[PDB]
């Protein structure tokens, strides 16, 4: 034993257990989830109001990379931003010499390649968040989980942090019901349901919901937050399902 | 007990980093074979979808590492990426220096001397991965060439790698006994698949759809994956004769 | 210098003239200019002496470690993309004007390299300061499915059309000859046209001739030892 | 130098003399100008002729490891890394880049890149020493959509007066055509284009 | 202002019939002024013989540079250095200092211990090898020494002849060249003797 | 207990105790209020003397002229991190001609703490900050931990006894959020948010610290008879 | 991180000994004995081979007696390959010394400098130290002959005679019992091959184990030779001093 | 994304021993098999082709390899070490010596070479030991022929004829007993084959054996002809014909 004491290093399994450790950290994470729809993405969170003294919409967590890729992550909430301004210099370098936007499975080994560079040396750590992020690209929408291993694959619906096997149950009903594909509009409504669904493993505290979106149709290809009136209308949506 | 956690020797004269890392490439639980008929090196690897919320387009274990190099991985991705990255760097960067397409031996070689220096070095891990890489080299012909985290590398007639390796491997050394040459004599690479996945379907006693499988084929001048139709199309012949 | 290379029916030919100079005194009337990068890849030199050769011993170096490395015969490319990124990367400051030719298992080939890192695919070529003397021959001669003992005589009449009308070029003509499944065959001194004449008088001196003013002996070797 | 590339229905055309001159000697009279960095997106060097092929043997190499990535490259892809090298590097190169692509989304596209290293998307582009005697010439004489057949006389008979009024220009007429189809080599001597 | 010609100076080498001759002035200068008629630019490292002719603060380094690289091959290697191997290294030191070079013309002569052959080399300041059969000439009246050479010399001569030889192609030379002179010395070289000759000359 | 000895390492719950160690540091340190308005924001400090000979420690920092925070922990961390932040606020100014805004502050403290938790060698921050500011989207107050989480709030306090007067605050919210164009009401407010965090000791003149930022008001300290009006 | 794996090779114990020396050391006196032996005309170095086997080349073999110029010699002790490392720096030193003045380095100045360098590897860098003692046999025309010793600690002493590697107490014991200060170089050569003969773990001392040297001023003219001993040589000074 | 292991990872023990180097001397015992003998006019090196698996193409597998023209080695121990090995050797008989000298270096400094790169695997900080040793065969002008081991502490010593890892103190035994000063090359090829024979335990013939010889100039191998002075390589690996037909006289 002391296998588990130093990050790189294997296991008699075969196994990396600080990454496994790091696994911990986002399964204690608020729930956060990806959508993919017919010409795009959507993008929804968890947000606990730990106090009525935290300020309504203003402690946004999703974030945007470029201008069409959006990325949400459940764990300890620095790691993922540190890895979003890695992602943002992947894609203006990216930009800078090949002109056009990182394509999303580009930019989705550029953070992979990145975080499973934390897992190469005991002189660091690895990541203690799971990262849902995509967009769209030349050749259409793509939805991307990323683990803290460095491990990322395609999604049709993906889910992490602690309201995962909920919303995992919810989004595979949905890829059975709807296989000719879903639309923009519905996947926030349904983006609403199931946050509001995975809410019961962290009922405890109230919660905010927090929306995103890219989609060709509804947003030009380009990263934009559900706002005003589509927001009101997809929690009343997800109130209505629960009820 | 500190001999066990990084890269220097055991009592035994053993590095059990090594030896960990040979075991992290199973963690898939995916088997790989490869074969080379007159003018092509197939490989073929399992493909495993278990859940439904994934976009199988996305799972694969096999890299076009060059337009005529291929190389299919037995361990887990983020490692197989690595490898990969590095991999279409070294081929890159040779083409680039000496002006000819690096060798599918050559860049083994490259990559398996890497692997060395993480058994040797202490800071870097080794990667827990087994790489096949794949091609009809211009001068060599159609080729074979593994590593491992130990920095091993050689040249194979057939190969396979995964948890059932030896089941494969005894299947593809009886037949090379009975036919008593060193490749597949078979004109069409369509027809070295068929072989290939006949063989693999003997060894492992299961049978496969469509999704059940993913296929490398190098040619002269081109390695390419086939897409699930293709595979299909493999599937049927075998199973109208 | 001049020097050139031709293609002919299954090979490549290299040639070259024997002088160096210095300002326009004759530095060596016997240098060898054709060099040994492979077994069968072979490089002219012109321009800086020193630096054409020290280029093509750099590359030929490179190209052992390299063929050793990968356990193939070498290829032309290679060390036309070695000597041109490192000429390249120098921008002119190493003078040196090279013509590669040599075999391989993609087959002959024929280039030439200049000083600032640009390269040439050609049938016939030459560099140097007899260039244009030798170019006008290849030009007036040279064509399509050369027998080997037509292309030998006209590389050499190339390099001595150099000899003659260029000052820069002088002395001997060295030849190589690279066909395809054989050995290639370095001649130096293929040609002898100016070997000097007799002299008229010995001009060796009665001894004591020369006034001396000190004798001794030196110790060279190591220990005068007990 | 005369070089040339010239979109048209199909795709795209480039065009070259074959003439590499050391002042007033013709170094090679059978050079090729028109240079391979993938397979549908080639392009004509001017200059130095050791600044243009380091440049574009250093974009092979880039555009190589973008396939071995993320897949073919567009034509602007290719523009972009040839811009970059040349603006970057402008205080110590002599660089003058046509770059022409068939894509089967964009179709053909040339982007010209000029001494400053800056970028210009234009229906047809032309360069070189030779190309200041024929602006006139192909202002006139260019269509948009033109046939094969068409774009093929409009290079011939641009070129030809190029090589007719510049020294630094002459020998073979190189061609070399994109489309969908794939990649054709064009040659025509001297006895063809100089009695046009 | 030419590092070449501040100090002056010359060297000449020769083959004879199972022997070698090399031979200096011992002028050292500052232009017009005469310093010293006692700087020899002939050293040797076991039985190789290095003449260096140029700059006189290289010709003194370049002696220390050999002497150090002599040494420990000797120790490494445990047998005295060869002249062709010595010639090699010579030339690689030069080249190293390809774009700041030392400003010399060095000479290389000494018989082969193993082989029994005369050989004799020179080299350009950046390292480029001269290896004549004949005769290898370097310094400020290189020019004359090249004429006295060319039609003095002739192949297979005896020791003590070819001492004659080299003698009046250097005084001769010397005499026509305003930098050199102020005396001479002249090394004949067998395979197991060497002797030492200080020639009479003109002293302006 | 094992994974302790440094912030390179995860225990097997997925905790980082070096980081929850230096969160400890924070509790140690005496009791600092934050509060806002739409017009204004007021940070409230209970100073720390060592002995009755002693000065008070000062716990308020200014950044920027719209912008400052208060400290609770390690003094010299927060000097660190205020000099990043006047750097940053400095950086925005001379480039931009550009106040920092107080939102993007808070991203640029969290990013700086971060880079201390995942590699070697550091060791986390160990001191939280309370950073008020006035700018284009109005007032903010933000509330900073050495973890790297950095959270907006109409109001909080931080330090030693800390959940009484944030008690308070969260029953005041109605109230104090409507205090605009009124200053001395504000700071009314928050100097009776801070004394539900007090015990034994009580609010003298050289013991209180108090801090302004707002509409047509810079961020100005005032110490010493400048908060006697307030006790 | 990585400071869990750190030996600290360059620590203090609590007595103020430092570890990795003493156990180099301890290495050091399993190794084969080396002794230097200065007379007044000359100095002798003996050296006993380690590894008996029929099958060793002895006569291109070197272990224990190397050449650092014309004039300094060493005898080794310790680990080989890393003598090997420290003799081609103490080659260069020598070279570099000559090359600035002129003059070839004095004994003392050597040794200072290799000492000095294996004083480092003690103090700082976290590395190993250099397993190796050194008897240095020399000659300069301040102080004539010298016989030094450095150990891996890099502190070094001058003798007139002495002995480093296995059975050393025992070896210095015998030296002091015979040693006189007006003795000479056949009579230090006797007396060297006397001691290991002696204080050998074999069961006799035979040529096929020995390395010999010799710096005598008895050259031709007043000249300083250094004598490597060839095997037939060694030979036969076993016979003539009686020994075999 | 530091390298922070700039600390020794051989250290001494109490006891006085280099752990990491008697390890790796351990790993070296386990490898497979291999032998030097000397002859008056060459010397000859040979191991067992042990093969991993009978689909892999045991020829692409150089367990003997040319390092100059005039110099070979071969090893027991760890594989993937004693290529780099080759790697750094081919290299450093360019650059410190052929780069200078305009020649290849003799036997004994490349050797030398060698053993200094193995040496500092053995100081330097965050590494191990090389787990190889090595037996290296040579000609040169001045010493003639040589043959010498190297060893992970990065001591070398020459030898008449030696064995190194499995079976070598048996081997040694037995060249002990055939070994003399008058042996010519091919008596010295059938002492290496009867040698090599008693630690194979399975198949026994050029397929399985690789053995190569330092021996006469081969113009033959060279691949051009024109000077007079380059006559070939001495070092030439036997063909799996060439041992067969020895293996028939033995
Ligand atoms: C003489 C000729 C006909 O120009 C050839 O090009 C000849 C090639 C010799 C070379 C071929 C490859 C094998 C090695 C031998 N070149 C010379 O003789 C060369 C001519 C020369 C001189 C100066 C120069 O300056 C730009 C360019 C070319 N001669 C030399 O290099 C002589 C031996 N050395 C010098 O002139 C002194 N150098 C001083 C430092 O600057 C370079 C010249
Ligand atoms: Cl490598
Ligand atoms: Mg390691
Ligand atoms: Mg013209
Ligand atoms: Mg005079
Ligand atoms: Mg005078």
């Amino acid at each position: 034993t002391g296998y588990d004491l130093s990050n790189s290093v294997f296991s008699p399994d075969g196994r990396n257990f600080q990454v496994e450790y790091a696994v911990k950290a986002v399964e204690n994470g608020t729930t956060s989830i990806g959508i993919k729809c017919n010409d795009g993405v959507v993008f929804a969170v968890e947000k606990l109001i730990t106090s009525k003294l935290l300020v309504p919409q203003k402690n946004v967590k999703i974030q945007v990379v470029d201008r069409h890729i959006g990325c949400v992550y459940s764990g300890l909430i620095p790691d993922g931003r540190h890895l979003v301004n890695r992602g943002r210099e992947e894609a203006a370098s990216f930009k800078k010499l090949y002109k056009t936007p990182i394509p999303i499975p580009a930019f989705a080994d550029r953070l992979g390649q990145y975080v499973q560079a934390h897992t190469l040396y005991n002189s660091v750590r690895p990541f203690g968040v799971s990262t849902i992020f995509g967009g769209v690209d030349k050749n259409g929408a793509h939805l991307y989980m990323l683990e803290p291993s460095g491990s990322y694959w395609g999604y049709k619906g993906a889910a992490t942090g602690k309201g995962r096997q909920s919303a995992k149950a919810e989004l595979e009903k949905l890829v059975d019901h709807h296989p000719e594909g879903l639309s923009a509009r519905e996947a926030v409504k349904q983006a609403a349901k199931i946050i509001y669904l995975a809410h019961e493993d962290n009922k405890e505290k109230d919660f905010e919901l927090e929306i995103s979106w890219c989609s060709l149709s509804e947003t030009n290809g380009l990263h934009k937050f559900v706002k005003g009136d589509l927001l009101q209308e997809a929690i009343d949506f997800a109130q209505k399902e629960i009820n | 007990g500190y001999d066990r956690h990084i890269t220097i020797f055991s009592p035994e004269g053993r590095l059990y980093q090594v030896e960990y890392a040979f075991k992290a490439t199973n963690q898939t639980n995916i088997n790989s074979l490869a074969v080379r008929g007159k003018d092509c090196t197939v490989v073929i690897s399992q493909k495993k979808v278990p859940d439904k919320l994934l976009d199988p387009t996305t799972v694969s274990y096999i890299f076009c590492i060059s337009r005529t190099i291929g190389m299919v991985v037995n361990g887990p991705i983020p490692d197989a990426r690595n490898a990969a990255l590095r991999a279409k760097a070294e081929a890159a960067e040779f083409r680039y220096k000496y002006g000819y397409d690096m060798p599918c031996d050559v860049l083994a070689k490259r990559m398996a001397n890497l692997s060395q220096i993480y058994t040797q070095r202490a800071y870097m891990r080794p990667l827990g991965v087994i790489l096949t890489f794949v091609s009809v080299d211009e001068e060599l012909g159609p080729s074979i060439y593994k590593t491992d985290p130990a920095g091993y590398y050689v040249g194979y007639k057939a190969t396979a790698t995964g948890p059932k390796q030896q089941e494969i491997t005894t299947n593809l050394e009886n037949h090379f006994k009975k036919s008593k040459i060193d490749h597949i004599n078979e004109e069409s690479w369509e027809k070295v698949v068929e072989f290939a996945i006949t063989h693999m379907i003997d060894a492992l006693g299961t049978e496969f759809s469509k999704n059940d499988l993913e296929v490398g084929v190098a040619t002269k001048d081109k390695f390419f994956t086939l897409s699930a139709e293709n595979i299909e199309e493999r599937l049927v012949a075998i199973a109208e004769q | 210098t001049t020097i050139a290379g031709l293609v002919f029916q299954d090979g490549v030919i290299l040639g070259a003239d024997t002088r160096a100079t210095n300002d326009s005194v004759v530095a060596d009337k016997s240098c060898e200019k054709i060099h040994f990068i492979a077994p069968k890849i072979y490089c002219c030199g012109a321009g800086v002496a020193a630096d054409a050769e020290a280029v093509t011993q750099l590359i030929g170096s490179n190209i052992e470690l390299h063929s050793l490395y990968t356990s193939r015969e070498p290829r032309v490319v290679s060390a036309l993309q070695m000597l041109k990124q490192h000429l390249f990367k120098y921008q002119g400051h190493i003078g040196a004007y090279l013509i590669v030719a040599g075999v391989d298992p993609t087959g002959s080939h024929l280039f030439s390299i200049h000083a600032h890192g640009s390269t040439d695919v050609g049938y016939y070529l030459s560099l140097g300061s007899g260039s244009l003397a030798a170019m006008a021959v290849l030009e007036s001669h040279w064509k399509q499915d050369l027998t080997k003992e037509e292309a030998i005589k006209l590389a050499s009449d190339a390099i001595q059309a150099g000899i003659w009308n260029d000052l820069g070029s002088g002395s001997n003509v060295d030849v190589c000859v690279m066909e395809i499944g054989k050995d290639a065959e370095y001649l130096r001194n293929y040609l002898t046209p100016n070997v000097r004449e007799e002299k008229q008088k010995s001009y060796k001196f009665p001894r004591g001739t020369t006034a001396v003013l000190k004798e001794s002996i030196v110790n060279i070797c190591d220990i005068q030892e007990e | 130098t005369s070089i040339m590339a010239v979109t048209f229905k199909d795709g795209v055309i480039l065009g070259a003399d074959s003439r590499t001159t050391t002042g007033a000697y013709i170094a090679n009279r059978v050079t090729d100008k028109l240079t391979r960095v993938h397979d549908k997106i080639w392009c004509c060097r001017s200059g130095s002729a050791a600044d243009t092929q380091a440049i574009a043997d250093i974009v092979q190499y880039h555009l190589e490891l973008y396939t071995s990535q993320y897949g073919t490259p567009s034509t602007e892809t290719a523009a972009s890394v040839f811009k970059e090298l040349c603006y970057e590097n402008k205080d110590n190169l002599t660089a003058g880049i046509i770059v022409a692509g068939y894509d089967d989304k964009n179709k053909g596209e040339v982007y010209t890149i000029p001494l400053g290293g800056s970028v210009h998307k234009l229906p047809y582009a032309i360069a070189g020493s030779g190309s200041t005697f024929i602006y006139g010439y192909c202002d006139k004489n260019f269509r948009e959509n033109m046939s094969k057949e068409e774009t093929v006389d409009f290079i011939k008979h641009s070129l030809s007066q190029a090589i007719k009024w510049d020294g630094s220009s002459g020998g073979v007429i190189r061609m070399v055509v994109l489309t969908a189809a794939g990649v054709e080599r064009l040659i025509f001597y001297p006895d063809e284009y100089e009695q046009l | 202002s030419d590092p070449s010609s501040i100090n002056g100076g010359i060297v000449v080498a020769m083959t004879g019939k199972d022997c070698v001759a090399i031979a200096c002035d011992l002028r050292l200068g500052s232009q017009s002024l005469g310093v010293s008629n006692k700087f020899e630019k002939i050293f040797h490292y076991g039985h190789v013989f290095l003449g260096i002719t140029g700059l006189a603060t290289d010709v003194t380094t370049l002696n220390e540079m050999f002497r150090y690289k002599t040494n420990l091959y000797k120790l490494k290697e445990e047998r005295a250095i060869e002249p062709e191997t010595f010639t090699q290294l010579v030339s690689s030191s030069l080249y190293e200092r390809r774009f700041g070079p030392y400003f010399v013309g060095p000479v290389v002569a000494g018989i082969n211990s193993k082989s029994g052959k005369p050989f004799i080399a020179g080299f350009d300041l950046i390292g480029c090898i001269d290896e004549a059969k004949d005769f290898i000439v370097s310094g400020t009246a290189s020019d004359q020494l090249f004429g006295m050479c060319e039609s003095l010399y002739e192949p297979n001569l005896e020791p003590e002849d070819l001492f004659e030889t080299i003698s009046q192609a250097l005084l001769n030379a010397a005499d026509r060249d305003a930098l050199s002179g102020w005396g001479a010395v002249v090394y004949i070289i067998k395979k197991d003797e060497v002797v030492k000759r200080y020639l009479k000359m003109r002293q302006d | 207990n094992n994974y302790d000895g440094d912030t390179v390492t995860f225990s097997p719950t997925g905790r980082l105790f070096q980081v929850e160690y230096a969160l400890e540091a924070i509790k140690q340190g005496s009791v600092t209020v934050g509060l806002r308005s739409n017009t204004h924001a007021v940070l409230v400090a209970l100073k720390r003397n060592a002995d009755e000979l002693s000065s008070y420690q000062k716990k308020i920092i200014k950044c920027d002229e719209h912008m400052g925070l208060s400290l609770a922990g390690l003094a010299p961390d927060a000097r660190v991190l205020s000099n990043y932040l006047r750097q940053q606020c400095n950086y925005s100014s001379l480039v931009f001609n550009r106040k920092l805004a107080v939102e993007r502050a808070g991203h640029l403290l969290c990013d700086k703490a971060q880079k201390n938790t995942q590699s070697y060698g550091g060791r986390p921050y160990g001191v939280g900050l309370l950073i008020i500011g006035y700018d284009k989207s109005g007032a903010h107050l933000l509330e900073f931990q050495p973890s790297g989480n950095v959270t907006e709030l109409y109001g909080t306090a931080i330090g030693a006894r800390s959940q009484g007067a944030k008690t308070y605050l969260e029953r005041t919210l109605d109230t104090f959020i409507k205090i605009d164009g009124n200053p001395d009401e504000l700071i009314k407010a928050g100097v009776e948010a801070i004394s539900q965090s007090l015990r034994d000791e009580s609010l003298t003149v050289d013991n209180l610290s108090i801090a302004i930022v707002g509409k047509d008001t810079p961020f100005t300290i005032y110490d010493g008879e400048a908060v006697a009006k307030y006790i | 991180g990585s400071r869990r794996y750190d030996s600290r090779t360059t620590i203090f114990s609590p007595e103020g000994r430092l570890y990795q020396v003493e156990y180099a050391l301890e290495s050091i006196s399993h190794a084969g004995t080396a002794i230097g032996i200065m007379a007044s005309d000359g100095i002798v170095l003996a050296a006993e081979r380690k590894v008996t086997s029929t099958l060793l080349e002895q006569d291109t073999s070197t272990e224990k007696l190397y050449k650092l110029n014309d004039k300094i010699a060493v005898a080794v002790a310790g680990l080989t390959a890393d003598a090997e490392i420290l003799i081609n720096t103490a080659r260069i030193h020598a070279q570099n010394y000559l090359k600035t003045y002129n003059e070839d380095i004095p004994v003392e100045i050597l040794v200072r400098r290799l000492s000095d360098i294996k004083q480092g590897y003690t103090q700082h860098g976290g590395l190993r130290p250099f397993g190796v003692s050194f008897i240095y046999a020399g000659y300069d025309d301040r102080y004539g002959y010298q016989l030094y010793t450095s150990n891996p600690s890099g502190n070094y002493t001058g003798w007139k005679a002495i002995s480093v590697g296995a059975n050393t107490s025992a070896a210095q014991t015998l030296l002091q019992m015979d040693y006189k200060d007006d003795m000479k170089v056949d009579d230090a050569i006797e007396l060297a091959l006397k001691t290991l003969s002696k204080t050998t773990d074999s069961s006799a001392l035979t040529y096929d184990r020995l390395e010999f040297a010799t710096i005598r001023k008895g050259a031709n003219d007043g000249e300083v030779y250094q004598k490597i001993f060839k095997p037939q040589e060694i030979k036969d000074i076993l016979v003539k001093t009686g020994i075999t | 994304m530091t390298d922070r292991y700039s600390f020794s990872l051989t250290t001494f023990s109490p006891s006085g021993k280099l752990g990491q180097i008697d390890y790796a001397l351990t790993a070296v015992k386990q490898g497979v098999t291999s032998l030097g003998i000397k002859a008056t006019n060459g010397v000859v090196i040979a191991t067992e082709k042990k093969s991993s698996s009978p689909l892999a193409m045991s020829e692409t597998l150089s367990k003997v390899s040319l390092l100059t023209p005039d110099i070979g080695a071969v090893y027991s121990g760890m594989g993937p070490d004693y290529r780099v090995l080759v790697d750094k050797s081919r290299k450093v008989a360019h650059t410190s010596y052929k780069r200078i000298y305009g020649e290849y270096p003799p036997t004994k400094l490349l050797v030398s070479e060698v053993a200094k790169i193995m040496q500092e695997a053995t100081q330097s900080g965050g590494v191990r030991p090389f787990g190889v040793s090595l037996l290296i065969a040579g000609h040169d002008e001045f010493n003639g022929f040589s043959l010498y081991q190297v060893d992970p502490s990065g001591s070398y010593f020459p030898w008449k004829a030696t064995a190194i890892g499995k079976g070598s103190v048996a081997a040694k035994t037995f060249l002990e007993k055939r070994w003399n000063d008058e042996l010519e090359l091919e008596d010295a090829i059938h002492i290496a084959l009867l040698t090599l024979k008693e630690s194979v335990e399975g198949e026994f013939n050029g397929d399985t054996i690789e053995l190569a010889i330092i021996g006469d100039e081969n113009p033959d191998l060279l691949g051009y002809t024109g000077i007079p002075t380059d006559k070939g390589p001495r070092f030439r690996k036997l063909t799996s014909q060439e041992i067969n037909d020895r293996l028939e006289a033995l």
